[PDB]
């Protein structure tokens, strides 16, 4: 069956919109799950002895909107207090309550589809024996799929995917490749090279497909404890070509960082 | 990838014979001109152009007609069959397909040559010219439904009523419903933004004696024309086709067809040239249209 | 075409472990039941498979003489007896089943499991 | 004319909220157009033979919220089925219907402003002759303008602008520069150098303004087939200074990757 | 006290939802403050002489949704006109009006919590003496906390944090480190090295904790005006090890760029 | 100060005194009036828009965001011609006028 | 009635199938096989639905100029399984006629 | 130095589309 909500009711009775349906709608619009909140202090909460007074704070938890208007929460002394919004739909007259707890006890309970009490932590209030020493809010997470944006400013950090690969390239050469965002690669050289000539392909393993560049990449390396250097070419087919001078039977330690882009302009 | 031409003896018809004039034994090459001409009736007042009415002229299409029969017999047969298939219809339809469009042109044979200057196996290399009737069209199907909004009910409808700053409530099974939609009437209207060669419509009348049909309004909201009928009995549906070459106005009640021409409002049906604006229904619950869209150039 | 992935967990390098897999139904002839291996975030690859109709086994060169695939009656259940284990063998072992013989391609498999994690301790 | 919605109706009649007005509001809040959806499987859909039963899935299409509660869609065998939500506002009792189609037939029809049926694909279900072999959801796109964020985690990839430039630096040296996010540059050396002295400006083209760094950048290169190296300085004015040893009339092949930032702090 | 909104009213009286409560809810869902808008031209505005006609534009200002349907704004000639949406809740019959002003007079007035007129600029229309010469919209800002995304496309630029550090490594070697996104570091070598042996720790300052890598990083450098090179290792403890050949009393100028990642996979 | 050939012009006229005709007049090289575009409206207009372009000819008064065709209210006898000669244009009861002139060159 | 189908089964193997009365099929092997292992599904096109048998059909083939043979299984699902010995990089010409019935007793 | 031609769909209008008929894909 299909249950319709955002549609006109010709006889004013066809599609009633429940609070659970609007809850799910709001969660979907903002990209929140049951383990986060939307929170805004319209005015600053006030700390008085072992208490926090929320003067005017709005919260969205499980897609349910409510306001804390001069709502005081009693705190435990010399403790890290985890402030929770608790939603119990069976408590018809007062479905929402606040608690100060010894741990983050957020439970991710789906209140819009099932039974249970949703508990979600939104504030962390640290105390001394006499009052509040610090407050830290819980992060408001936006879970999105594909974003198209013009400009972005990041105050913290961007965490992108990282893949690593160790290549036993041949002739004693080792490459440790780290790829970030599937584009930027930093190659760290290790091992010691012997029995190779300029223009010769290294006798070992070729670079795995996910690390292969679109165009040939020349990476400069250095011989440890010497004034001498070399370079290798990572070819689009995955092969590695030696471009240092010819090396004889005695291995020479190879080191250094070289970077390349996998992707060209597209 | 490459462009495709086909000759239909009866497009969208049950007896349609299709000649693939791109891959078949009878092919078309090198259209003389798929372009057009335009006039704005400009006259110069010492170099300064004074514009008049804008008009398009579609030139004739001449193609190189080639046969690919493996013998004299096959080639003679091919020519005879292709030409007489064209000649057996009031008009024929050229399908013009690329990766970006699939368009049609209603054509009438202007001339065809037949000579003796054979290549291998007595193949033909002739010239075929077509006069344009309706150049570059596609069909668009649109449905118009007469939907009315519900009433706004305090306690049921989504509205911020009561004491300031207004409110609504979530009440199990009665909560809030949406009264209707802003401009619900849009669903019973054609918003005309493009040029049309003609249309076919199935109209569903509501009430018995009152005229029933459709009206056309211009960009300034004025009625300039309407196709309307005053039948003694409610027809189950009315069929209209506005095509200058094949028009029809027929009502249906049960299994009985009725010519609506005698009962049509000859005063209100001012024009078949549909301008930009909108079409509204007249005493119809629903209407289903097959619009023959117009594209001068493709 | 549902799959159950019984057995699997923690064991020492050079030791022994086992894997169990049962398919709800067989999609046709040349019924092959086996396992796809996924090491250090690399691409998944077929390592062990058994052609039920032919009683013929396939083992990748890397695991030859170390692993043994067995069948239990007509229950359509396959077992992997993993002996002389290595640290490289630490991978996520998914159960794969199909009609049409052995294949390197994932899509060609009619039945794909959840995947049981193998952890060879050092 | 101004049509108001989120406002007080003094006489309870002034500003009723139509379903299309909420549709537009919701589309704007979430940053969706008519060619995407918001979708959430609260419980897993169940596959039985050539059918998918959506047990509890919420969808937002054209800003219209609806729920699929034990809604089964029948499939074509040995095929890729494109599952669409179809919204027809004239079908007052049942505006929404599901279809399984041979192609993605999403039409982007503006149902909140005009007439027509909105068709939007949300799932791709592949079948054998007997049942479902795989399911892939359609991406949910969030189209945003300017974002201010504290932290971000990306599971796929970030696509940033890329610009390229080839510089014939002079003396046979060629630089192929790739700039990403208008900041990070990777220089790839090519060509063969001759007739140059240490400290001398190279005889050719200066680096174009968009690739010039804020501070001097020394980029290390290597001589192919040798154990010798060089470096060049890309100066903020675009000039390139040779900092290898003096090179005679015989050209020596120059290779290697070097990276720099165009932008400094603040 | 706790005021509950997105909840059922058992006796049809308990939880009335006000226009200001929905306003705050909508602002929170989209991540907007009182100094931005959500705006969509469903059809293009039309310019006629010194006027702009909004044909079909939806706006969300202070979480309040309204539509401009053939709404004309008269403009000042030879001027940059800042088009504002003005919301005065005391004007109960017509709370929204548009104005064309000489400056951006957006006031950030909190209309959902207090009194006052909210003014927010959404369009910039430039005129000649005869008509409109250009139009530029005001940006729609999304203020978010933490984002989890699958894929992102940026058409403009991403601004990430940058930190810099100068290290007097010892033996005359200087490192100028630039770190972006708290991960990618580009090291620029300066100074001149003397009195050092291969394998020896440099005699100066160790790298500050925020710039230390998780794993040892070998960075290749070049000797200015020579065909010789060196490398140094930045160790996870912050120490720097010399890996060039032994250097005597005469200083040799050290230059070059080397890159490394601070963070490894997970 | 008209020194060159034009095709046409377009302008925004700001009337000064109410109950008084407003527009523009054209004088030849010897200072004699040969043509003028003058209006007498029943109501004060915020500004008047004129365009002598033969293909987009407009004489409209604007009051707020409302446009009115002012052609029926023009001094037809004074509007002898649209052909602008060398000489000068003077304002008639205007505080300001903003023109966009379409300059002419038969050959370039 | 007679229907024909050419299948590029993969690995260089080509089947030319002739079906008569919509039941009796004669498969003629062509091409040259390389890079295949026993029990492996061939890398190319599966048999079109109208030529698929109700039950698995093992069709014997021969290697031209050799005293060696192979067999392939045409599975009801359309797939082809190699049942000859493992073949290396060098292709060996595959020939022979094999017959099967599409329909069982019904 | 060389001469340039352009086709404007609405010279001096905010909706102007410009075809570079000297350097574009249509010349």
């Amino acid at each position: 069956t299909i249950k319709n909500f955002t549609f006109f009711s010709p006889n004013s009775t066809e599609f009633p919109v429940g609070s659970n349906n609007d809850g799910k709608l709001y969660m979907m619009l903002t990209g929140m799950d049951y383990r986060t909140i939307r929170r805004k202090d319209w005015s600053s909460p006030l700390n008085t002895a072992l208490n926090v007074q929320y003067t005017n704070t709005s919260i969205i938890a499980g897609g349910r909107y409510f306001e804390l208007l001069n709502e005081t929460v009693a705190l435990k002394g010399d403790s890290v207090n985890y402030i929770h919004a608790n939603i119990d739909l069976t408590q018809t007259a007062n479905p929402v309550s606040l608690s100060a707890e010894t741990a983050n006890n957020s439970n991710g309970v789906d209140i819009n589809n099932g039974s249970g009490v949703l508990k979600v932590c939104f504030d962390i209030v640290t105390t001394s024996g006499t009052g509040v020493t610090s407050t830290k809010p819980i992060v408001q997470t936006s879970t999105l799929d594909s974003i198209s944006v013009n400009d972005m400013t990041v105050s913290g950090s961007i965490d992108v995917p990282v893949q690593t690969l160790t290549v036993e390239a041949g002739n004693g050469l080792q490459l440790q490749l780290t790829k970030k965002n599937n584009d930027l690669v930093i190659v760290r050289f290790f091992g010691s090279v012997s029995n190779i000539q300029k223009g010769w392909n290294m006798s070992g393993t070729w670079v795995d497909r996910p690390f292969r560049p679109a165009a040939v990449q020349s990476l400069v390396g250095h011989f440890a404890g010497r004034d001498t250097s070399f370079h290798i070419d990572i070819n689009p087919n995955g092969s590695i070509t030696w471009w240092g001078a010819n090396i004889d039977k005695t291995p020479i330690a190879t080191r250094g960082n070289g970077s390349y882009f996998i992707k060209s302009a597209w | 990838g490459v462009r495709q031409y086909k000759i239909h003896t009866n497009l969208d018809g049950t007896d349609d014979k299709v000649w693939d004039v791109t891959n078949g034994k009878v092919r078309f090459y090198q259209p003389s001109n798929l372009g057009l001409q335009s006039t704005n009736n400009i006259w110069q007042s010492n170099g300064i152009g004074v514009m008049g009415t804008r008009s398009i002229t579609q030139p004739q299409i001449e193609f190189k007609l080639e046969t690919f029969g493996e013998s004299l017999e096959e080639n003679y047969q091919l020519m005879k069959d292709f030409v007489n298939d064209i000649l057996s219809k009031k008009f024929v339809t050229l399908e013009y397909q690329t990766e970006i469009f699939q368009v049609y042109a209603d054509l009438a044979l202007a001339d065809v040559t037949k000579t003796e200057g054979y290549g291998k196996n007595g193949t033909f290399s002739e010239k075929i010219t077509f006069d344009i009737i309706t150049k570059w069209y596609t069909y668009e199907n649109l449905t118009f439904d007469k939907i009315q909004n519900g009433k706004v009910i305090a306690g049921m409808s989504k509205i911020y009523g009561g004491t300031a700053p207004g409110n609504y409530k979530y009440i199990k099974g009665t909560s809030y419903t949406y009264y209707g939609e802003s401009d619900i009437d849009r669903l019973s209207r054609w918003d005309i933004k493009e040029e049309i060669f003609s249309f076919m419509g199935i109209l569903y009348p509501k009430l018995p004696k009152t005229p029933a049909g459709v009206r056309f309004l211009d960009d300034i909201g004025n009625e300039y024309t309407a196709i309307v009928f005053k039948t003694e009995q409610v027809q189950d549906y009315i069929l209209i086709n506005t095509d200058v070459n094949d028009e029809t106005y027929q009502g249906w009640k049960g299994t009985t067809a009725l010519n609506l021409f005698p009962v049509m409002d000859f005063e209100r049906y001012r024009t078949r040239i549909i301008e930009k604006g909108q079409m509204e229904l007249i005493n119809l619950s629903k209407a289903e249209f097959k619009i023959k869209r117009k594209a001068d150039f493709v | 075409v549902q799959l159950q992935e019984s057995g699997g967990g923690l064991v020492q390098a050079g030791g022994s472990l086992r894997l169990s897999c049962t398919a709800s139904r067989r999609t046709g002839s040349n019924w092959c039941m086996g396992w796809f291996r996924q090491l250090a975030g690399k691409e998944p690859e077929l390592v062990v498979a058994l052609n039920f109709d032919y009683d013929m086994t396939y083992y990748a060169d890397s695991v030859k003489g170390r692993f043994t695939v067995s069948r239990d009656s007509g229950k359509n259940t396959v077992y992997l007896q993993m002996n002389s284990l290595k640290p490289e063998d630490t991978a996520i072992y998914y159960c794969a089943a199909r009609s049409g013989g052995f294949s390197s391609n994932r899509e060609l498999y009619d039945g794909w499991g959840q995947g049981t994690q193998v952890t060879v301790s050092s």
